[PDB]
Parts: structure tokens; sequence; C-alpha cells
């Protein structure tokens, strides 16, 4: 009966089978990612049937299927959501897995634990199917802490290097901030509604006040990397190439992104968080846009483009279009993880070889690279028909055509025109000009693993957009009228950023070289947050940790209060009274004084 | 001339910009000559009982009992109580205290105020 | 009840009688044995409870914790039988009866059908814990440790005594279901002002209170592997037993006399957190994560909301298991290293992984991940806080943060980063810690699938 | 093996004791500074400089590379806050001054320039969208048993 | 890092450390090469104006505005080597470096595998015994009454004898074990 269930409770079940043989033979041999990505495929196609199905008739579900504890009249389950949001979520985040674990076949092909990291990303894939498919807060918060603690894992792959722990912490604590959100997001929804069900905490809510809204826009900002709470997504590139392109640039950084859409119901209510909401995305990806034009790692301006594009899909989401974030989420995920892909290839093949000041002329050195490089990068700035036009053209006519601040939109503007200049800064740097690797060339891509990983990627980045958008049913009112110069706003932006940037760049080959402006320092070294957030609280904490709470308080203070003082005064009485030097005649006077004073005072 | 490069705290001054450096003299050869040769001391020991093929377990580390030692049990010993220190615990001992207590206080009088009015709307509030 | 009081009783005859070589065999055998048995007491009622005499009774409070008791016994029994190796055998039997004992003492204090009964066993377990930290410990301030594990406990238990004695010359019976049944309200007066802190603070001196945590952390380190073990996992919970039954009679008083104890608390659980950042020591850190533990206990146990008792019961359990495993994991980096710093040896990853990957379980059951137990009781703390005030989720956030902070320090520290190259004594670990950490982890694991199981009388 | 003198003791005063004490942490006489002589219990441990362990020369052969240390040399009495993963006093490029004003500078500026953007907003030459049963009152709320006021909308 | 290090460094040993910074900062600055050729032979050219000065007062003047001009123009995001102090692979194999005494505690079955390895180990720890007696010697007899002035070793003098304090020089890991 009705198989949606089946299937779709299928796939994710069928994902956890590598896990249980883990501690079986196959684990030991070098057949185990073979193992793993073949699950993965077998999981993405038989998840094509749910989506099938949706697209046929528009069928959604809930799945209550175990019965958890039950506290007074507060009933908690196992229950998954399979609204629009899970089953088309799912295929794509499967499809861009199944790439990411074919990449890094040939990626890690000389990493001893290739098994355990093969182990790790199919954990994380099944904490992140968690955290789509919760219907009940739980259960989210479950698949939350798991990618967290997943990727405090991955970032922290090579344990010999201090810098790898340190990005892992940083991590750990920016989504323990957002955490604090998110728990008093559930706290406050348990208290009022009596339930953590989305149905329930949908009904009791006509009217969302403040506190609940901003506790889950805390935590989407924590998990999001939103401008507050940012550094953590750049500084988490320390981990290994695969793990950058898939948790931290196109299936875990947009989770928060993604709570904000669960609860949209309750988001259209409000209009205080809505204008927050987008006022932070504004700033964000201006900030990480700027940030990124002036970088020399191209994995630092691939993660900053990341960012931008979380910003943007905030400001989208505090416009009033969920559907339309959720998307941009899904071209997103597909052109940026290809991108990621095409940065490792290029990694690799220069023998680990990160800063672009080293990477010349590669457009006929590595061809298939530069194409696939080249259609991403026109899909990211978003050309016409293409897997990101679908969506970021639709997102910047929403902003235009609403009742928006004038701030937030400039912001999206220059954003979008900045997204441009750091995508023609990375094909100049690094595709164009004569090369300057080491003479020792080893160059190379004749391997049917990355070729087929890729263009797996470039067919999506290429149809998928078109194809998602025609067989999706409407879901809100477009903007059929347009003026004529605004219709074309984005793409102008676009053309004039590729060409301000392009026209900037070009006057590097010019023999004349001046010392850099305060504008370049401030971009550079990330508008000097990382520095001061990074130095001044911490310290200030740490240093209190052993002034104030460890010696001045625990080991002097109190031990003087309560102990201390009791020792000395005990002492003190016991010299007195013991100190007596054995002459009966200082005893027998005290005897008289005491039988005087017991004969004038008890009577 | 370029602008000047200000030390801080938290942002040391660099190595290659200490005024004291450029000041060469024989004494402070001296000196230098003198803090290498303790250190060439130290190295020499600690090498001697590392290579040493008998040697099966840790080399005791003096500085690091040391450390330990006055970061834990010293203190108490060498406290004084001094206007300072009185203030100082005192303040980060007792204030936070009476701030929470306060902030709490009148958020619960303000609660029970307003559920004396009824005018608090606690529809659904069944679980506490 | 006697079913499970007589073989632990039998324990000392076999332990005595038993072979020069066969003791540990036996008392592990038959230890485990004894937790099966009293596996049985789970099978609890959303009735009155299970009295089963005049003497004592059993609840769905008191049956996690004498199933967590019973269940102690052969893991520290495990953990004491390597660093007792050169030791005599007379000497080993007293080690095992002391043990014994305090079992014994722990078990009868859980039942305690009457309060002065439960005065008496619950400061007989004093003395036991007492010898075994003054005895069998290394460093020379052990003496010292025991004196203030005993004179803070007395400083605050004597008058509850006195109190206790005042209630059945006027209530007229301390018998628990008779004071449920026939409890009249507190007038707010200076003297039942008094007798509430007589009452409370006996509790709260083991608990221990910000104020009053002086002596938990002389008493862990100093200890050994068994003590630290038995005052982490049961000993501190006697508090929260004590004020969860005793509160019951405190009402309405406990209304205004909660203040001072909450901001302590809700400032101690912050202070301590932050002292965890800066420590040289292991057992230290640990201990000073306990504190902060058993202050957010303290805080659910004022709020006397049902939501507040759930989790309560939930985090005590949750928390002895978890500060056991993490005594045992520094215990066996202790018997290689003989130093007990942290930054002494360090990238022990490399050297034992699989004892790598218990010290992250550890870690990530100390850092309240979900669905594990600890969250649970956490979470459940929180929202009872909340409910009391919206401003006390600004302090659970910030300890919930530093937790989180130095529990990933102490892991990275200790695991992570380039070996100590001059240390060369670090031999694989053997099946017993291994097995120990197994024991310690797997419960806590399937108690998180049957959480109702832990979650107290007002579930 | 470490015996009682070569632990540390209270503060030095005269020049013979601090002789001494230099010459127990293994430094020169000039080197050695005691913290200031007030209640918190310092005692005598040298005040070694708040330099942090990231800006130590890291192509030194260190006895511990990953920590910077040598063996019998001093350790920081705030060693366990300068670790390479933790605050670090490296010199920056830039000015800790002008980091500050600069950052500062640019946050205010944002939050300024976003609260006049709230109070100018930017919208369309467009009415109100217009819905046709009673503003949707019937589907929006409900309450069919309180006949609303008729909304009628224009034509044009 | 191999060579010991010396009491102070000299004049000629700050300059040439100066000129390799800005060297390396300038081709930072200059992506491409036809420029920072151009501008290399150009800081050279600026370089060796003074190279003939005498006056050492002169001299410490020099090298310290040129200190300044560098900091000032630093390039605050230069090129670092992967392997380097601060480079994206800096300690990336530093897990994978395990001890040579963890061998001592393999099982006897593990020790089965690999019998010619075990065997020259058996040959390299009786050679590294008989040796480290003489090595002692060799260092108490050598070094200068005081202590060591400067942390430098002497090589090995006679015919059988060995460099002193050679073990773990020669037994390191690896620079990439795996
Ligand atoms: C996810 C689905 C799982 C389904 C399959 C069932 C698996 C059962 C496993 C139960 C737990 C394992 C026992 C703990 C001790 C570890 C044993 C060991 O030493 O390993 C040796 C063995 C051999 O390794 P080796 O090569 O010889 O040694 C190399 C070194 O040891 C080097 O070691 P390493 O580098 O290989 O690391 C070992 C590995 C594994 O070791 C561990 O760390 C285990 C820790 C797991 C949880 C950590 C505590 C947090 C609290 C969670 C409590 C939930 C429990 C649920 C009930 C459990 C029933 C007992 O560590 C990790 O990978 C990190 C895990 C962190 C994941 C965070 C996400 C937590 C929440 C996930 C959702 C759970 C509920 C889902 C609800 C909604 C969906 C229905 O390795 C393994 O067997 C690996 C175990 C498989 C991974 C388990 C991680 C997820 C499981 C979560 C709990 C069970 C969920 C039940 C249904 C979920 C659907
Ligand atoms: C209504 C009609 C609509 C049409 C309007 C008109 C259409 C456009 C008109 C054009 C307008 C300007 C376009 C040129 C942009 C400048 C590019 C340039 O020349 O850079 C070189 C030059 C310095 O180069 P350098 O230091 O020698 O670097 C050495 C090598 O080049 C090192 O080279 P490298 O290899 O390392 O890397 C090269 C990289 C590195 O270059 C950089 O260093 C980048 C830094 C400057 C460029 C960033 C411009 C974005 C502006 C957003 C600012 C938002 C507000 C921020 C508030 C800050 C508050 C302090 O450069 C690039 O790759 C491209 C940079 C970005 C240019 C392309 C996109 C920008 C055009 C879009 C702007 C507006 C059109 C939006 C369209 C939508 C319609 C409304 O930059 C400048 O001189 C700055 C010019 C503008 C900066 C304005 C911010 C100044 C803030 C000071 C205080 C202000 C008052 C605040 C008071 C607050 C008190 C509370
Ligand atoms: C050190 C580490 C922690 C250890 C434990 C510390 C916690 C114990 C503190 C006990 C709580 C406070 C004790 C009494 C609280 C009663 C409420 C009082 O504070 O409020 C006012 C009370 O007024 C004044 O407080 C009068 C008392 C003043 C004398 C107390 C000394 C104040 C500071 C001393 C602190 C030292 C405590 C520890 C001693 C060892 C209200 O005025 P009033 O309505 O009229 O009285 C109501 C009570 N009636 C009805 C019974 C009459
Ligand atoms: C597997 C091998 C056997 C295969 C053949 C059997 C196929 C299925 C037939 C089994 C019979 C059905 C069954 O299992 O019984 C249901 C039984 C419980 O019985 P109920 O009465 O419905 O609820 C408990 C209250 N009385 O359900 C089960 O236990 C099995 C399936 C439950 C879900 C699987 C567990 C996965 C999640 C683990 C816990 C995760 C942490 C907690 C979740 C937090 C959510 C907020
Ligand atoms: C009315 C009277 C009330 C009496 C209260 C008695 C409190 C119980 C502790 C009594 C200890 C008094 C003895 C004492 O301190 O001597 C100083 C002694 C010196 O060491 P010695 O071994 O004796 O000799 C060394 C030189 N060869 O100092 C110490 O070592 C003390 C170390 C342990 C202290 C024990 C902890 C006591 C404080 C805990 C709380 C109790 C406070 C009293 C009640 C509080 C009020 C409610
Ligand atoms: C409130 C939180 C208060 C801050 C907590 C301080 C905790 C101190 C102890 C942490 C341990 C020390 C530590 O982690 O090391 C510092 C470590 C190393 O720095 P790196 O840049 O990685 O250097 C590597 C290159 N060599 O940096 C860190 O991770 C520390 C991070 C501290 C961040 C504190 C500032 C955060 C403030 C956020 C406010 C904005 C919120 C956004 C609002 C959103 C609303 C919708
Ligand atoms: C770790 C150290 C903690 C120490 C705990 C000490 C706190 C407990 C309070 C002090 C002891 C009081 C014991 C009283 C036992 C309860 C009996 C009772 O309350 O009955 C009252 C008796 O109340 C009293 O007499 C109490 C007087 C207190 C005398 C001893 C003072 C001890 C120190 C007091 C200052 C400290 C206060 C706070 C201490 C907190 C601990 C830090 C009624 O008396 P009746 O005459 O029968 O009434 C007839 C008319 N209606």
């Amino acid at each position: 009966m009705n198989p949606f269930a089946s299937l779709t409770l299928t796939t994710l079940t069928i994902l956890t089978i590598p896990i249980m043989m883990s501690n079986s033979n196959i684990y030991k041999t070098n057949l185990y990612p073979n193992y793993v990505k073949t699950t993965v495929s077998y999981a993405f196609t038989l998840s094509l049937v749910p989506l099938l199905m949706f697209m046929h008739t528009g069928q959604e579900m809930i799945i209550s299927n175990w019965h958890w504890m039950t506290l007074q009249t507060v009933e908690l389950s196992l229950s998954f959501k399979m609204d629009y949001f899970s089953v088309m979520f799912i295929p794509v985040a499967l499809f861009v897995t199944w790439s990411i674990m074919e990449f890094s076949m040939w990626y890690m092909h000389s990493d001893p634990f290739i098994n355990r990291f093969f182990k790790y990303l199919l954990l994380f894939l099944i904490t992140m199917m968690i955290l789509v498919t919760a219907n009940n807060l739980f259960q989210l918060f479950i698949g939350w802490e798991g990618v967290g603690i997943m990727s405090f894992l991955l970032i922290g792959w090579w344990h010999g290097r201090t810098d790898a722990n340190t990005a892992a912490l940083q991590a750990i604590l920016y989504n323990r901030i957002g955490d604090i959100g998110f728990v008093l997001s559930m706290a406050w929804f348990l208290t009022h509604s009596n339930a953590w069900d989305l149905q329930q905490i949908f009904m009791l809510n006509n009217e969302c006040p403040n506190m609940p809204l901003i506790g889950l826009l805390l935590a989407a900002a924590g998990k999001s990397a939103q401008f507050g709470l940012h550094p953590w997504l750049p500084s988490a590139m320390e981990g290994p190439t695969p793990v950058s392109a898939l948790l931290h640039s196109s299936t875990m950084v947009v989770a928060g992104v993604f709570l904000l859409i669960r609860f949209y119901p309750l988001m259209e209510t409000n209009k205080l968080v809505q204008t927050m909401t987008l006022c932070l995305g504004a700033i964000t990806t201006l900030f990480t846009a700027l940030c990124a034009i002036t970088q020399n790692d191209i994995k630092k301006i691939v993660a900053f483009s990341t960012s931008s594009q979380l910003g943007l899909m905030m400001v989208t989401i505090g416009i009033n279009q969920p559907h339309l974030a959720f998307l941009h989420i899904c071209m997103h995920a597909f052109f940026k993880a290809m991108l990621f892909m095409c940065s490792g290839s290029i990694i690799h093949s220069l023998n680990d070889e990160q800063d672009i000041r080293k990477m010349g002329g590669l457009y006929k050195a590595m061809p298939f690279t530069t194409t696939a490089l080249i259609i991403g990068s026109l899909a990211l700035t978003g050309m016409p028909y293409l897997t990101g036009f679908y969506s970021k053209d639709l997102i910047i006519e929403a902003v235009n055509m609403s009742y928006t601040n004038a701030w937030a939109l400039l912001m999206t503007l220059i954003a979008t025109s900045l997204t441009a200049a750091y995508s023609t800064r990375i094909i100049f740097f690094a595709f164009l000009g004569k090369p300057r690797f080491p003479p020792l060339v080893l160059i190379n891509e004749n391997n049917p693993l990355l070729i087929n990983s890729i263009k797996r990627l470039l067919i999506g980045s290429i149809f998928a957009g078109f194809i998602i958008s025609n067989n999706i049913p409407p879901m809100t009112v477009p903007n059929t009228t347009m003026p004529l110069y605004m219709k074309m706003t984005a793409l102008i932006v676009t053309i004039m950023g590729f060409m301000l940037a392009l026209e900037l760049n070009n006057t590097t080959y010019y023999l004349k070289f001046k010392y850099p402006s305060q504008t370049y320092k401030f971009s550079n070294m990330l508008g000097y947050y990382p520095s001061i957030m990074h130095r001044l609280p911490t310290y200030h904490n740490l240093s209190m940790s052993q002034k104030s709470a460890s010696s001045l308080l625990d080991l002097i203070w109190l031990e003087t209060i309560l102990p201390k003082t009791t020792s000395f005064i005990q002492m003190k009485m016991s010299i007195m009274v013991s100190n007596q030097k054995g002459l009966i005649k200082l005893y027998f006077l005290s005897f008289l004084i005491t039988i005087m004073i017991s004969m004038t005072l008890f009577n | 001339s370029f602008p000047k490069y200000k030390p801080s705290r938290l942002a040391t001054l660099p190595a290659t910009l200490d005024p004291a450096e450029y000041d060469i003299s024989p004494e402070t050869r001296k000196a230098q000559a003198e803090r290498l040769a303790i250190r060439s001391r130290l190295k020499r020991e600690y090498l001697l009982q590392y290579n040493d093929p008998n040697r099966l377990g840790v080399i005791e580390d003096p500085a690091l009992i040391r450390w330990t030692y006055a970061r834990s049990a010293n203190i108490y010993p060498n406290f004084r109580p001094t206007p300072k220190t009185s203030l100082l615990g005192a303040l980060f001992g007792i204030g936070p205290l009476f701030f929470w207590y306060y902030v709490f206080k009148t958020d619960r009088d303000k609660k029970e105020k307003l559920i004396q009015e009824g005018k608090l709307d606690q529809t659904f509030n069944i679980s506490y | 009840m006697l079913k499970i009081i007589i073989p632990t009783t039998m324990l000392l005859p076999m332990t005595w009688m038993s072979k020069h070589n066969m003791i540990w065999i036996n008392a592990t055998v038959h230890s485990l044995l004894i937790s099966l048995i009293s596996l049985s007491l789970l099978n609890q009622l959303g009735e009155n409870s299970l009295n089963f005499s005049l003497t004592f009774f059993s609840d769905s409070l008191s049956a996690p914790l004498l199933v967590l008791t019973t269940w102690l016994l052969p893991l520290m029994l495990m953990a004491s039988q390597s660093h007792l190796s050169k030791e005599t055998t007379t000497r080993k039997k007293l080690y095992i009866t002391m043990l014994i004992l305090l079992q014994l003492f722990l078990i009868m204090t859980f039942t305690a059908t009457e309060l002065i009964l439960f005065y008496i066993l619950f400061e007989a377990t004093l003395v036991p814990t007492l010898i075994i930290i003054t005895r069998w410990g290394n460093q020379t301030e052990r003496l010292n440790a025991g004196l203030y594990f005993l004179f803070y406990t007395l400083a605050g238990s004597l008058p509850l005594l006195v109190a206790l004695v005042y209630i059945q010359n006027t209530t007229g019976s301390l018998n628990f279901l008779i004071i449920h049944y026939w409890s009249h309200p507190l007038s707010n007066s200076w003297s039942n002002i008094f007798m509430w802190l007589a009452c409370i603070m006996a509790f709260m001196v083991k608990m221990p209170l910000y104020g009053l945590h002086l002596w938990l952390p002389k008493a862990h380190v100093e200890a050994p592997i068994a003590g630290s073990m038995v005052l982490a996992a049961v000993l501190l919970k006697l508090g929260g037993y004590g004020m969860m039954r005793i509160t019951t009679i405190l009402n309405p008083l406990t209304n205004y006399m909660a203040y001072p104890f909450l901001m302590l608390s809700m400032w101690g659980m912050i202070m301590t957190s932050s002292i965890c950042l800066r420590q040289t020591d292991l057992k230290s850190l640990i201990a000073y994560s306990s504190v902060s533990h058993m202050a957010l206990v303290i805080v659910a146990i004022m709020i006397q909301t049902p939501w507040s008792f759930m989790g309560a019961t939930a985090l005590m359990i949750a928390h002895g298991l978890t500060s056991s495993m993490l005594f045992c994991l520094a215990n066996t980096n202790y018997e290689r290293v003989h130093s007990r710093t942290m930054i002494l040896a360090r990238g022990l990853q490399t050297l034992l992984p699989l004892m790598a990957t218990w010290w992250l379980v550890a870690s990530l059951t100390n850092l309240a991940l979900p669905p594990s137990i600890n969250l649970i009781g956490e979470l459940f703390i929180i929202t009872a806080s909340f409910s009391w005030s919206n401003i006390t989720i600004i302090l659970m956030g910030m300890n919930m943060m530093i937790t989180a902070l130095y529990s990933l320090y102490m892991l990275i520290t200790t695991q992570r980063g380039k070996y100590t190259h001059h240390i060369n004594n670090i031999k694989p670990s053997f099946t017993r810690e291994n097995a120990l950490m197994a024991l310690h982890i797997l419960p806590l694991l399937l108690l998180t699938l049957n959480p109702k199981m832990i979650l107290g009388p007002l579930y | 093996h470490v015996t009682k003198d070569m632990f540390p003791g209270p503060y030095p005063k005269t020049p013979e004791e601090r002789a001494a004490a230099a010459k127990k942490y293994n430094m020169r006489v000039e080197d050695y500074e005691p913290y200031p002589d007030d209640g918190m219990g310092y005692g005598d441990y040298p005040k070694l400089p708040d330099r942090s362990q990231q800006e130590r020369d890291p192509w030194y052969d260190w006895d511990h590379p990953d920590l910077r240390l040598n063996w019998g040399e001093p350790i920081h009495w705030d060693l366990d806050m300068y670790i390479r993963n933790r605050v670090d006093t490296s010199p920056t490029p830039v000015s800790w001054n002008t980091m500050c004003k600069h950052l500062f500078g640019f946050v205010a500026f944002m939050l300024f320039m976003f609260w006049v953007g709230e109070i100018y907003p930017s919208y369309q030459p467009v009415g109100p969208k217009q819905y046709p049963y009673n503003d949707l009152y019937l589907e929006r709320g409900g309450d069919p048993t309180k006949e609303p006021e008729p909304v009628v909308h224009y034509e044009i | 890092a191999f060579s010991a290090p010396a009491a102070y460094l000299t004049h000629q040993q700050k300059v040439l450390r100066l000129y390799k910074r800005a060297l390396r900062h300038l081709e930072s600055w200059c992506v491409h090469r036809d420029k920072y050729r151009y501008f290399a032979c150009l800081m050279r050219a600026r370089f060796d104006e003074h190279k003939n000065e005498k006056d050492m007062v002169k001299a410490t003047q020099l090298l310290r505005q040129a200190e300044e001009e560098f900091w000032y123009g630093q390039h605050p995001q230069p090129y670092i080597f992967p392997e380097s102090p601060g480079g994206t692979s800096y300690e990336r194999y530093e897990c994978y470096k395990v001890p040579e005494w963890c061998l001592d505690d393999w099982h006897p079955s593990e020790k089965a595998m690999y019998p010619d390895y075990f065997a020259k180990r058996e040959q390299w720890k009786r050679l590294r015994r008989e040796s480290w007696e003489r090595e002692v010697k060799q260092l108490q007899e050598e070094t200068p009454p005081g202590g060591p002035r400067t942390e430098a070793l002497p090589p090995a003098r006679k015919e059988g004898d060995l460099p002193p304090l050679w073990w773990h020089i020669v037994t390191r890991p690896r620079e990439r074990p795996m």
C-alpha cells in the first residue's frame, strides 16, 4: 500500500547499512569506498521515485512510526516529514554526495585511513538526512548536533596539525553560540505551544511572538555562518577538499537556512524578525563578497562565495520567499559542489598548492577542469537559462519588486557585482596568465573517477535548473510585469562587475608597483574581525578563568572564609585554653572566682 | 617616512622593530652568550637523558613540576589580605550574585503581578 | 528487598574465605550477579511505590540509583585490580571489604522508609570512603583531603539530625509515607526558616553547592580510582535524593528560601565551567565538571516542577556514568605516565587508537550530545527553568557553550597533536581497560532507548 | 626526585634570595623578575614576557616542537593560555588601534545606514493587493458566526 | 633547523635576512614573472648602492629604516610554501609519525611477519648499545669544563666511534611515513 512511505523510509534505512558493516571484514579491505559509493548511488536512484510521485500528484506525508517517551500531555515519537522540501532536497544531496565520494576515491587514494574517511562522510550524510526529514524539534536537534560533530571530526582530520584542531574548536564554539538560540526556541515552544511537533506549533501560533523567532534566527545565523558568526566557515577549509566540497559548501551550511524555511508559516506573521533576517543576510553577503574579492587561497575564495550565497538565501527568506530560497539551495548545491571539485582537482594536480600566485596557464594544460570551472562560474554569476539563472534572477526580481529596505537592496546588488568580480578573479588568476608552478610538471587528468564525478555535476549544473523549475508546481505569484530596465538590472550589474574586475586585473601586467591602500588591507584581513574577536574576548575570558574564578575565589577567599578561619580560631582557642603552667595557685584562684560568680549570678 | 606601527598587548612589537636590538654593546653580548650557555647546558642534559638506551621511562621535568606547584599549591601560603585583593574578591564573588538575584526577582514579581491581574494569556500552558 | 541485601552481606564471607589468587574473579562474578538480581527493581508502578515492608521500600527514583550502585561495584573491582598488584592478600581483602560495605550502606540508604534510618546510613557511608581515601592514596595531601571530606559533611549534617528529631516531636512520625500524606504548610517564620536551613544545607553540602565545593577537588584528586568512581557516580547523588525526599515538608517556604541557592548554583555553574578551561590536572577538571552538573541538578530540584524532577533524575544517572568513565580513562593514562598532568603526555591517539575512541565517546556524552540521556536531563531542566523565568536561558546557554569548550579541550590536549618524544613506556591498552570502558559506555546508549526507566516517579 | 628547595617559595626581598631564586629557575639574576608583591599568591615565580608561543621560532629544534618548548627552561605562568591553540600575541601588519577603529566604524556605519533604510523603504507605484471574499476572512482565522463588514474592491 | 643557533646575529646576517624577506614579499606582490624579475633587479640595485659603506653607525641606521619600510609594505598575506611553518600542509603528516620503540611492543604473531626487518633492528639495537657507553665518555672528555657553551655536538674522532647522540637523529620516522 502507498509505496511513497516504504520508499522514503527505505532510502534512509539503506543509507545506514555500511555503518553496520563497518565492523565486518569488508571494512578491512580496499573495496569499502566502492561499497559506500554504490550504496549512495542506489539510495539516490531509489529516492528518485518519491520525487516522481510528488511531481505527479503533489503527495505529502507524515510517518510517525515509533513512539518514544510520553511526558504527561506531551508525546514524543519518531516522526518523519515527507513534504515537498524533504522529497526534493534528498535526491539532490544524494547526487552531490555520490559525486563527492567518487571524487574522493582519487583524491584520497594515498590516505591510509580512507575507509574511516568514507565512514565519516556517510555518517554526516545520515545525520543531515535525519535533520532534513525531522517532523519534531527534538529530532531536528539530533540532526543539528550530529552534523556539527561530524564537521568537527572532519575538519580536524589531520589531528597532528594544530590549526586543524583550532578550526574544529572554532566551528564548535560558533555552532554552540547558535545552539543557545536553538534551545531557547525549543523551550519557548514547549512551554507555550505544549508540543514540539510541527503541526501543533503551526496550529497554536496564529501570530507568533518575537522570542521563538529570534531564537530560530540566532540558530540559523550560527549554523549558516552569518556576519556575526561567519569566520568559522572560512576557517573550516583546513579539512580535506572533499570535506570542504560536501559539508561546508553545499549540504551542511545551508541547514540553518533550511530551518528558517521549515518555520515559514510563523515567519510570515512577524515583521520585525523578517527585517532582522533581511538585514543580516544583506550585510553577510556584502561583507563576505568584499572579503572574497581580494583573497589568494582558492579554497578561501570559494568558501567566501558560499557564505555570500548563504546571505543571499537569508535575504530571500527575509523578503517572504521561502520556496525561492529552497530552490536557490538546490541549485547552489550543484554548482558550488562542482566548483569545489574543480578546485580540488587543480590543487591535486599542482602538488598540493593552494595559493593562486603559483598557478598560471591551465586553459590548455588541463581542459576538462577548465570547461567545468567556466561553466560553474557562469552558473554562479548567473547566465540566462543556466541552473543559477532560474534561482538568482528570481531572487533579484523579488528583492526589487517588493517592500524592502533600500540599504539591503543596494547591498544585494553590490554583492552580485562582487560575486562576478571574484569569479573573474579566480578565472583570470588561475587559468589565463603564464605558468608559475614549479618546473616539475605533474599535471594529469586521465582518471575516469574524477572525470565522471565532475561531468555528472556538470550535466546537473546545466539542465537541473530548467528541469526542476518546469517540473515543480507554482508556489508563488510571479512578477509578470516589470520595468524593462529593472528586468535587466541583474544582468547589467553582473556584466559591469565582470568588465570592471577584468580591467582592474589586467593592470597587474603593467611594470608599476605601488603600496596598498587602507581598503585593500581592510578587505584582505577579513575586516580585521578574525583578529580582534579571536584575541580580545578569549584572552579576557581565559585570564579571568585563572585570575578571579580559579585563584582569587576558589583557591583563596572561599578557602579563607569557611575552613581557614575555623582552623585559626580553633588553634587560637586551644592554645589559650591549654597553656596553663601547672601552678595550682592560678587554678585555685580561678575556682574561687567561679564559685563567687555562681553564688552571685545563679540565684 | 611611513606611518608608525603602534604596539599593543595582543599585538606585540616586531622583533626587527625593537630599538634595543640595534643598541649592541659588550654587556649585551655577554648576557646573550650566558643565556645561550644556559640553554646549551640544559639541552645537553636533556639529550644525555634522552638518548640513553637503558632509560625506559619519562624524563622528569623540574620546570613542569615547579609550574604546576606554583599554579595550584603555592597560592594560599603567599596570599595576603590587601585592599586590591579584598575589593576584587568582594566584587567578583558578590556582585554577580546580587545582580542576578535582582534581575530574576524583578522578572518574577512582574510575572506574578501579571498573573494576579490575569493579563498574561497562559492558554495552552500545560507542561511546567 | 532482602533478596539484594543478603547477597551483598554474603559477599564478605566469600571474599575472606576465597583463595589468595581468586578474590577478584569471585568478587566480580558475584557482584555482576547481584546487579542482575537488582535489575528487577526497575518494574515500578504508576501508583504509590513498591513497599516491601515497614523498613524498606522502592520507588522509580530509588530504583535507577540502586541499579547504578549495584552495577558500579564490578567496575570498581576491575579498575582497582591493576594498581593493587604488589599488595598483600589481607589488605586486598580489606579493600574489597570496604567496597562491599560501601555498596551495602548505599543500598540500604536508597530504600530508607524512615528518615532517621536514612540519616544513619547516609552518614555511615562516610567511614569506608574516608578509610579508602586516607589509606590507599598516593599523595601526601590525601590525609588533608580526607579531613576536608569529613568535616564539611558533618558541618552540614549535624544540624539536620536535630531538625529530624525535632520533626518527630512535632509531626510524630518520620516515615516518608505518613510525612507525605500528612504534610502541612510551613508558616513564614524565623524558626521555620532555620528548620528549612537545617534540613537543606546537609544535602546541599554534598552535591556540592558552589560555595561549599572546596572539599570535592581534593577528595577526587587524592582518592584512588575506585574512590573517585564511587564519589563521582553515587555519593554525589545522595544529596539530590535527600533533597527530593525532604522538600515535601518544606513548602511553601521553599519559594522564598530557594533564591540564594538558585543564584549561587546558576553562577557557580559558569564559574566552574570557566575554571575547567584553565586546568593543568585531569582529575581536577573532571571534578569541576561534576560540580557544574550537580549545580544544574540543584537548580532543577529547587525549581520544584515535574519536568525539573524528571530532568534531575536523568541527569544524575547520566552524570554518574559519564564521570566514572572519565575518571577511569584518566587513571589509565596515569598508570602509564605517573604524572597526572594534561600537557605532559600528548598525541595518545597515534599510539592508542581504541582508547582515543573511548575518550571521544566519553567527551561527547559529557558534552550533552542528543539523544543521550545527558541531553535529555539538561534539556528538561533548561525548559523547566525557562518556565520558571525566561532570563535563565542566557546562563544555561553560556554553561552549555563553556561545557563543550572544556570537554573538547580535554579531548584535544591529550589525544591530538604530536606525541611526547621522551616517553617510551606507553604500552598497548589491555583487555581489562577496554572492557571497563565498554561496560561503562554501553548502558548509557542502551538507556537512551528507554528514557522512562530513569525519569523518576513524576514521569 | 624533586627536593624541597626546588619548589616555589615566598617573595624575595633581599638580593641574596633573589639570586637563589634565579638560580632555582635556571635563568640569570638580571633576567629574573618576580611578580609584584601583592596579595595574589605568585610567590617567587619568574614574570616571563607575556609573549605567546605562536611567535616563538618555528625553525629551532625544540624538545616539544608542537608546544615550542625546551626541556629545562622555565614555563610561563599563563602557558596554557598561549598554546598556539588559543590567544596569540603575534604582531600584525596593521596596528591594533587602526584595526579596532576600522572594524568599529564599519559596523557602526552598517547599523546606522540599515536604520536609515528602515526609515526610508523602497516600494513600487502600486496599491495594496486586493482579496475577494471579505479579504479572505473565512479562510484566515474563520469565525463564520460574526458576519464581518463587507469590503468591496475597485474595478478600474 | 639542523645547525645549532649562535649567540647573536651579525650585521651581514641581518641584512641577508632582510634581503630574503623583501624579495619574497616583492615576489608575493608581483605575481607575474617578468614584473617580479624587473622589480627584484631594481631592489638588488637599491641594496647594492650602500654595499661598500664602512661607518658602523651609519650602517646600523641603514637596514633599520629599511626594516620599517618593509613592515609598512609587507604584503599582509604573503606567499608561504605548503610545508613551511605557515603553509596549508605544515603538519599534515605529523599524525602518521610513529616512534620506533613502538615496534618493541608488537605481539609475537605480528613479529612473525617481517622477520628480516626485526633481525636488522636487533643489529641496530646492539650497535646502539655497544656504541652508547663510548659516546658518553667522548662527550665527557670532549666537553669544556663548566658546561657546554654552544649546543653543537662534536663528530666521532676514532675509527669504531659514532657521532655522539646519534640514535634519535638517524631514526627519524620519515617525512611522509604513510
Ligand atoms: C544608479 C546608477 C547605477 C550605476 C552606478 C555607477 C556604476 C559603477 C561606478 C563605479 C564606482 C566604483 C567602482 C570601482 C571600485 C573600486 C575598485 C578599485 O579601484 O580598487 C583599487 C583601489 C585600491 O587598490 P590598491 O590598494 O592599490 O590594491 C593593490 C592591488 O590592486 C592589489 O590587487 P589584487 O590582485 O590583490 O586584487 C584586486 C582586487 C582588490 O581590490 C580591492 O582592494 C577592493 C577594494 C575596493 C573595491 C570594493 C568596492 C565595493 C564597494 C562596496 C562598499 C559598501 C559600503 C562599505 C562601507 C565602508 C565604511 C568604512 O580588485 C578586484 O578584484 C575588484 C574590486 C571590486 C571592483 C568590482 C566591483 C565594484 C563595483 C560595484 C560598486 C557599485 C556598483 C553597484 C551596481 C548596482 C547598482 C546600484 O581601491 C580604492 O581606491 C577604493 C575605491 C572605493 C572604495 C570605497 C570605500 C572607502 C571607505 C572609506 C571611508 C568612507 C566613509 C565611511 C564613514 C564611516 C563613519 C562611521
Ligand atoms: C558561603 C557559601 C554559601 C553558603 C550558604 C549561603 C546561603 C544561606 C543564606 C540564607 C538565606 C537568607 C537568610 C534569611 C532570609 C529571609 C528573607 C530576608 O532576607 O528578607 C527580609 C528580612 O529582613 C532582614 O533581612 C532581617 C535579617 C537581617 C540579619 C541577617 C544578616 C544579613 C547578612 C548576613 C549573611 C551571613 C550568612 C551566613 C552566616 C554563617 C524581609 O524582611 P521581613 O519582612 O521583616 O522578614 C520576613 C521573615 N519573617 C516573616 C520571618 C519575619
Ligand atoms: C556546610 C556548613 C553548613 C552549616 C549548616 C547550618 C545551617 C542550619 C541552621 C543553623 C542550625 C539550626 C538548627 C535548628 C534545627 C531545627 C529546629 C528548629 O528549627 O526549631 C526552631 C528552633 O530554631 C532555632 O533555635 C535556631 C537558632 C539558631 C541557633 C544556632 C545558630 C547557628 C548559626 C546561625 C547563623 C547561620 C545562618 C545560616 C547558615 C547557613 C550555612 C552556611 C523552633 O524553636 P522552638 O523553641 O521549639 O519554637 C517555639 C516557639 N515557636
